[PDB]
């Protein structure tokens, strides 16, 4: 249909059109019944309470897509070049993107091959010359994504400040990500929304968290997300110890946004700071929400 | 079913819209003189609406203008009722209101962010609480003074048996950049007690009034942060004796620019600073007090604390 | 659906996959936390 | 039909009629076969015993509702905008509310999503623009519940006394919940209603309580409930470290009633009171029981 | 302000309403012209029956008056007249007290009333909490306009 | 055939028949091999 399109950008760059406008172009086409495919895969935890369990929290899965594409050409010469063209846009090391178009915008999903292919029918594969192939593909981060925002605010005052504009348009948190030119000292914002998961929802309302002075040539990564290590010093200086036990705690929780502060002191050259902002959704398509 | 019963219906509602039941939805055979009316009550039963259908020889047709629904709640129960003449009304149909429309959550409700604060403190109960953030001398640096000796209530201040200066962070920010502190303060000595606004989380950039009080230094100044425990004076000072039992009003006014102080019940600012480098906005809206004292006695310090949202 | 399959299994508990290895490993696991603190250095 | 409706009120303050008068008015019908909908499950266990197995005793468990939506339109284009609504009325941490009316009234359950829902059909849903949406959600409260029952009494007497007239006309017993104002020494009953939970049920026929004495400003709820802490103070003052291990132990067992007295002492302005009665169901629809 | 482009007087409503009958308007205008610029309190879902504050700047009309709105863009006068000059980023407070039954406005940073009245006969409760702005013109150029609005529930 | 049946249940791994009595017979008797030696005589 023309409402919905579906495309993968391999490992390799080359560019498939599976479902929507163009299908099968490029010879492989998508098969019905993929699971797993829209809805994040979320689990909710249980513990025991006095009217049977009570709720404790829920945990995100990642994702399993099982899916059959259709590999097709008039001649099994060519129709062989198309299935070693698709397979070769796979990898299990490395991720490729499912990109999906709607009226909400395009939203893309990285996924990897899980385990290998199933491909073919019983028989030998060039009789036919369009055969199936079966596609176990993961989602290690299991939200669809948009393409982050980045905000930059160069300054060549020795002590300035600044607002970026923040929004979380989506329906999960996200984790914002600076760039921090050196030398000088940062004061970056740490509100918590109103998220209570530390038990302080009000008291950090606007929390503002300094990171330690930077040397010349410290150049610092500061990102909020788990899966990385807050800190990192581009030089590779441990910079995380002049640090006295602060971090960042606090994602962008759903439908909230402000103008955030940004603090620079003691910068005899000034400085240069980068806000990227991810967009992530549970849903290859969904209309805003607010 | 052997009497007669009405039927479960609903009913649709638009803003906007001009409600409208049509004559061939309400059919059957109607004499003269009957008389038809819809009556919209809410979970209470407190009838919140009677309209009058035009009833026909075979159709009742009801048409109100939608400034007369448009205070209908969705889920507002209704009931119609039919009455022949000499004869009880009798209901045909009984329901819900549902509103197909569309529907603006963020009108009704009103976001934590979105709401005026006020706070106060008394320490009457001889304890810090919890509320109060120790700030500069880290924990246990406050503590509460009696003043048994006179005829006055406790008061906040330093832990003295460990510091001579302290302060204090109120726990929760205030939703607003312009900003009303009242503080009932009493003098018992020399030192200087800082009534500070439009603090950051660690309380290290603020606005602030300062009563400094001594044998030859009784006046108030305007100070910026430099820190919890340090600060630095703006402007001149404004001769000014502190008596037990004080009231001052310290007023920020965000859209002036402008941090004043008034004593008692003055209309003019006893103390006033406009045009302070110092942030303001989200982050920047935490307030408290500091106290700094020669010697390891109360000098100045607040019996009464209360704070308020907008001047 | 749910009621009368593998989502009952859940319910069941541990009668379909599950091995004895980890099993027996984070008994032993837990038996260690318990005692190693209060074992001598002898 | 008309002698049942079925209502969804979103976590978002949406409505929708799935079943009833005016369903699918929004787009979302309910498909049949929904399980654990009406009776409240439960588990009874047992010890073995010399003729076989002896009662020991039932357990209330929390509802694991799975059930069919089908969202429908003309056109794909208001189709998505009803699944993204639809979507958007759930959540796996707050609660929505499931409304069914009758003859007998309205009583409403509060369900989550469980885990993630399965929408559309093999094929894009916007070809058909009609597609059905499998919801696994859960009810930690189990029971059906309609709206407590409040009693006010109020007093400008130092001492006083009154009487509450209460009665479970439900299936399942229901805990009472108390709000007293403050200064004042309140006695409550805490009456065992014949219930031999504790082999007390006559020795605890006219059990009454007394709360500590409260200071000024600190009105308190006290709770009977087990989910809830007992006593709570809206002050912050911690009114349950000063009752001694004291507590309220029965629950108004169903087909129960009298007139419960409360008794005010030592309150010098003369205080209030207030009973809050559930009512709660273990159907969705029950005749009265005597 | 005003779109002087194709229009000379208009008005405006908060999307909002005040929760409570008192309330407190802080306003920072600019004076770069002639005209009337009215803070409105206590209007209804259409601004038909208020309170006001009206600032008017002319040659010979440099005053401010306590109006009583009717209509959105109609009002009258109550009480007298009192003399003030308005400057580039002057703040202006109007409070409308409840238990006083009054309405007053302050200049600057000095809490004595510049003007005030009391016992105006509006409508007040639900349904009259709604707050606005208006400017009047007799030009189509700026007169005395808001660059900073706030509101705040009660006083 | 074999992927999707007993054959895979076999590398499902002690899914079906599997005995506790016997694996924890196994696993004492290992440990019994490790600490046996090391014991005192007295």
């Amino acid at each position: 249909t023309d409402f919905l399109k579906i495309e993968l950008i391999g490992r390799d760059g080359s560019h498939w059109v599976l479902s929507g406008p163009g299908m099968g172009q490029q010879g492989v086409t998508l098969n019905p019944n993929l699971q797993q495919f829209y809805d994040a895969p979320v689990k909710t935890l249980y513990v025991p309470g006095p009217f049977g369990e009570e709720y404790a929290g829920k945990r995100v899965q990642r994702r399993e897509i099982v899916f059959s594409v259709q590999a097709y050409d008039e001649d099994p010469d060519t129709w062989s070049t198309v299935d070693s063209l698709w397979r070769w846009a796979w990898d299990y090391d490395e991720e490729s993107e499912l990109r999906v178009s709607t009226s909400d915008g395009t939203r893309f999903l990285k996924v990897r091959l899980m385990e290998e292919p199933k491909p073919y029918y019983e028989k030998d594969p060039h009789i036919t010359a369009d055969n199936p192939i079966v596609m176990t593909v993961t989602a290690t981060f299991p939200y669809w994504q948009d393409e982050p925002e980045e905000l930059i605010w160069t300054t060549l005052s020795t002590e300035d400040m600044t607002r970026f504009p923040v929004r979380n348009d989506g329906d999960v948190p996200v984790w914002l990500k600076w760039t921090l030119t050196a030398p000088g000292l940062w004061i970056l914002p740490d509100f918590s929304w109103g998220n209570d998961m530390y038990s302080r929802g009000r008291e950090d309302l606007g929390r503002t968290v300094a990171m330690p002075e930077l040397v010349a040539g410290e150049h610092v990564s500061v990102d909020s997300d788990p899966r990385v290590q807050t800190l990192i010093a581009v030089n590779g200086m441990p910079t995380q110890n002049r640090w006295k036990g602060n971090d960042l705690l606090y994602p962008l929780m759903p439908g909230k946004g402000a103008e955030i502060p940004v603090q620079l002191k003691n910068a005899p050259e000034g400085g240069a700071c980068k806000l990227t902002r991810p967009r992530w959704y549970s849903r290859p398509w969904s209309r805003p929400g607010v | 079913m052997l009497s007669t019963g009405p039927i479960m219906e609903t009913l649709t509602l638009t803003v906007g819209s001009a409600f409208e039941i049509p004559g061939w939805k309400l059919r059957g055979e109607y004499p003269a003189g009957t008389t038809s009316h819809l009556v919209f009550t809410d979970a209470a039963g407190g009838t919140l609406g009677e309209f009058e259908g035009t009833v026909s020889a075979k159709e009742i047709h009801y048409l109100q203008a939608p400034d007369d629904v448009k205070n209908i709640p969705h889920g507002a129960n209704f009931q119609l009722f039919v009455t022949y003449p000499s004869m009880q009304p009798q209901c045909l149909y009984f329901g819900t209101a549902i509103r197909k429309e569309p529907r603006y959550p963020l009108s009704t409700v009103v976001s934590p962010e979105d709401s005026a604060v006020q706070y106060k403190a008394n320490f009457v109960g001889q304890y810090i609480g919890p509320m109060w953030k120790p700030m500069g001398n880290g924990w246990g640096s406050l503590g509460i003074h009696t003043h048994a000796l006179i005829s006055e209530a406790p008061s906040m201040g330093p832990n003295y048996s460990l510091f001579s200066s302290a302060a204090a962070r109120w726990l929760w920010s205030m939703n607003m950049d312009s900003v009303t502190i009242v503080v009932r303060v009493l003098n018992v000595g020399a030192g200087k007690f800082n009534v500070i606004v439009c603090a950051d989380y660690q309380m290290q950039t603020y606005l602030g009034i300062q009563f400094e009080t001594g044998i030859s230094n009784n006046k108030v100044h305007v100070i910026t942060g430099d820190g919890p425990l340090n600060w630095g004076y703006q402007g001149d000072a404004v001769n000014n004796t502190t008596a037990n039992g004080d009231v001052y009003t310290i007023k920020y006014n965000d859209l002036l620019d402008t941090i004043s102080c008034y004593k008692g019940t003055s209309l003019t600012p006893l103390i006033e600073a406009s045009g302070l480098d110092v942030p303001h906005g989200e982050g920047f809206r935490y307030t408290g007090l500091a106290w700094n004292t020669a010697l390891l006695s109360p000098g100045v310090e607040p019996t009464a604390w209360e704070a308020k949202d907008g001047v | 659906s749910s009621g009368g399959g593998p989502a009952v299994v859940n319910n069941y508990g541990d009668i379909h996959t599950a091995n004895y290895d980890e099993f027996y490993k984070g008994q032993q696991r837990r038996e260690a936390q318990q005692q190693a603190p209060i074992l001598p250095v002898r």
